[PDB]
RNA sequence: AUUAGGGUUCGAUUCCGGAGAGGGAGCCUGAGAAAUAGCUACCACUUCUACGGAGGGCAGCAGGCGCGCAAAUUGCCCAAUGUCAAAACAAAACGAUGAGGCAGCGAAAAGAAAUAGAGUUGUUUCAAUGGGGGAUAUUUAAACCCAUCCCGAGUAACAAUUGGAGGACAAGUCUGGUGCCAGCACCCGCGGUAAUUCCAGCUCCAAAAGCGUAUAUUAA
């Protein structure tokens, strides 16, 4: 159960400092889905990432029939830089993001009773 | 509401619902490619009355319009790579003699089993719905696919059927967790 | 009038079905077919004439 | 020597084909409103109903039988019609006052078979379909 | 939509244009309104009150009542697409958005497709796989579905239906019951004691996860 790791268009991105790929997988005989943690391990190896937590890696499709997996990818120059300019949700998911705020429900009704005061009791 | 996908049909009921010669050829060409209902012989009828249909209003034209000669080599392109027509015939004048059979020759059912890996038509059927088919490495599950003739010369077990480099099978494991747990 | 309404329905004696054994359903049965209309005046179901 | 064929002639040829499709019947009782008012149903497929009684309509000869039936008043404009019910039996399903689904008896409001002068057939009482009540494959209701 | 050609018919409804916010007038602010989740009055309905008085406008999104032949959840989210703006993102330090997106209900309609397969003698074997049940996991804003992978089929009960069998029109001189009654029948026509047509059983036919009926409309 080896995997093999294969990146298509590289591009390199001077602002917001980063380096944006499709990530290819091959892993046969292999079973059920690569963690998207492993992926990132292997990844960090071939490109000689310092740290492995630079590496952020999006939503991965499986081809019919088994064998492959498509995704992308992204590497970032600093830890500093991917926390800075990274979306929330991903974040969450690496481990590091702020918690979820009160419900939006709540947050309509509080705001449309305080329209019918002024002072500084509202 | 504000959706922009696009859909059509492929096929439409014959006039005349009960006429007795066209019943029997029906029957002959259902029992002769395995074929479940009389739906997947009518939407080759519609595939051969639209390739006819253009293959007309190209003909009414003179030759050496652009329009023919353009449009005129793409669907007689079409009829080689699939294997419809026969390198031989380049006329664009035999894609009107095109017959339902010769369409019905090149899916993967009659496919697989001409070629060997099915002892029979139906035998073809199940071992296409099964996964153990594949076609240039991947896999097919659908009876319906149009084989192109520069694929025919890869058609063989998938890698990942037990017929081929893959595990034991559904019986063959059943039987092997009974004798464990004896 | 509007009494004799359903005479000859409650009329009927009742009788059962038989409960055959099923049938191949799908593919399988276009198969039985072709098989037993071809390759073994043409008629199909024939009643025995023997009634008159 | 039926029809002027000049060439600057299309507008006498306009006028006479406007004339003469009044002629047609079929065409006419399309783009005009008196078959609309006339029909009970206000040009629609179904209409809903009560059933004010049962009665039995005589056969037209040579054919001899009595044909149940039922007089219904339509609920979205208070017109009386009689409407023909179907099958053997059936008659004991409806009674009076039951609320019953109306539909057309299939010649677009000529009348059928040997039954005189009726044009509507019925097919839903109390909410539940008629031939399912037939075929028991449902329960009367209340 | 239908159509050899010429034509006939539909277009409330996603894009563009117009008009309206119960009805009818009038107006302020403003670059822009004769604005209606702005103001003023009258008309028709209607809510609270301590009776002095004070309010209302879903042909926005969900919902409810009526009307009818006739049409969904008082759900999740701003992750995407946009708009506004005093505004990149981040750091004590998260803009709003029923536009919009996501799921629930949903045989309007449209694709692909299971309900087995291969054999030995005169009824007995062999493999294979889905529906389904779970996953280090994957997807997703979070969930769900798809995709990927294993414990599992022999009445493989994991059991296919809807209309028909005189003619038009494919398919029974079959067997009982009824006896111009009950009923069938789009039309022509069956039924009055030996019913190819009704009510049933059996056997066959057509289409098939679909198949009938009604009303419009195109061809015929
Ligand atoms: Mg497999
Ligand atoms: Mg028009
Ligand atoms: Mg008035
Ligand atoms: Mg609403
Ligand atoms: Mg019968
Ligand atoms: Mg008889």
């Amino acid at each position: 159960a080896e995997v093999c790791i294969r990146t298509s268009q590289f591009k390199v991105n001077k602002l917001l400092n980063r380096k944006q790929f499709i990530v290819e997988v091959n892993h046969p005989h292999w079973c059920g889905t690569v963690p998207t943690q492993l992926i990132r391990k292997k990844l960090a190896t071939l490109y000689k990432v310092p740290d492995a937590s630079q590496v952020s890696l999006f939503g991965f499709k499986t081809k019919f029939g088994g064998g492959k997996t498509t995704g992308f990818g992204l590497i970032y120059d600093d830890l500093a830089s991917l926390k800075r300019f990274e979306p929330n949700y991903r974040k969450t998911r690496m481990g590091f993001g702020k918690a979820r705020l009160p419900a939006r429900k709540s947050v309509k009704e509080r705001r449309n009773r305080n329209k019918k005061l002024r002072g500084k009791a509202k | 509401m504000r959706n922009y996908n696009n859909f059509n049909r492929v096929w439409k009921a014959p006039r005349r619902p009960f006429e007795k010669e066209r019943l029997d050829r029906e029957m002959k060409l259902c029992g002769q490619y395995g074929l479940r209902c009389k739906r997947e012989i009518w939407r080759v009828n519609m595939t051969l009355s639209k390739m006819r249909r253009t293959a007309r209003l190209l003909l009414t034209l003179p030759e050496n319009h652009p329009r023919r000669l353009l449009e005129g080599s793409a669907i007689m392109r079409r009829c080689h790579e699939y294997g419809f027509l026969d390198e031989e015939k380049d006329k664009l004048d035999y894609v009107l003699s095109l017959t339902v059979p010769d369409i019905l020759e090149r899916r993967l059912q009659t496919i697989v089993f001409k070629a060997g890996l099915a002892k029979s038509v139906h035998h073809a059927r199940v071992l296409i719905q099964q996964r153990h088919i594949a076609v240039a490495k991947q896999i097919v599950t659908i009876p319906s696919f149009i084989v192109r003739v520069s694929s025919e010369r890869h058609i063989a077990f998938a890698d990942a059927s037990p017929f081929g480099n893959g595990r034991t099978g559904r019986v063959k494991r059943v039987r092997a967790k009974a004798a464990k747990r004896h | 009038s509007l009494a004799r309404a359903g005479k000859v329905k409650n009329q009927t004696p009742k009788v059962a079905k038989q409960e055959k054994p099923k049938q191949p359903r799908g593919r399988a049965l276009k198969r039985l077919k072709y098989t037993r209309r071809f390759l073994s005046k043409v008629h199909m179901n024939k009643q025995p004439p023997g009634k008159a | 020597m039926t029809k002027t064929n000049g060439q600057n002639a299309a507008r006498k040829l306009v006028r006479l084909r406007c004339r003469n499709r009044w002629a047609d019947k079929g065409w006419k009782r399309a783009h005009t409103f008196s078959a609309r008012k006339a029909n009970p149903f206000g040009g629609s497929s179904h209409a809903k109903g009560i059933v004010l009684e049962k009665i039995g309509v005589g056969a037209k000869q040579p054919n001899s039988a009595i044909r149940k039936c039922v007089r219904v008043q339509l609920i979205k404009n208070d017109k009386k019609i009689i409407a023909f019910v179907p099958n053997d039996g059936c008659l004991h399903f409806i009674e009076e006052n039951d609320e019953v689904l109306v539909s057309g008896f299939g010649r677009s409001g000529h009348a059928v078979g040997d039954i005189p002068g009726v044009r509507f057939k019925i097919v839903k009482v109390s909410n539940v379909g008629l031939y399912a009540l037939y075929r028991q494959k449902k329960e009367k209701p209340r």
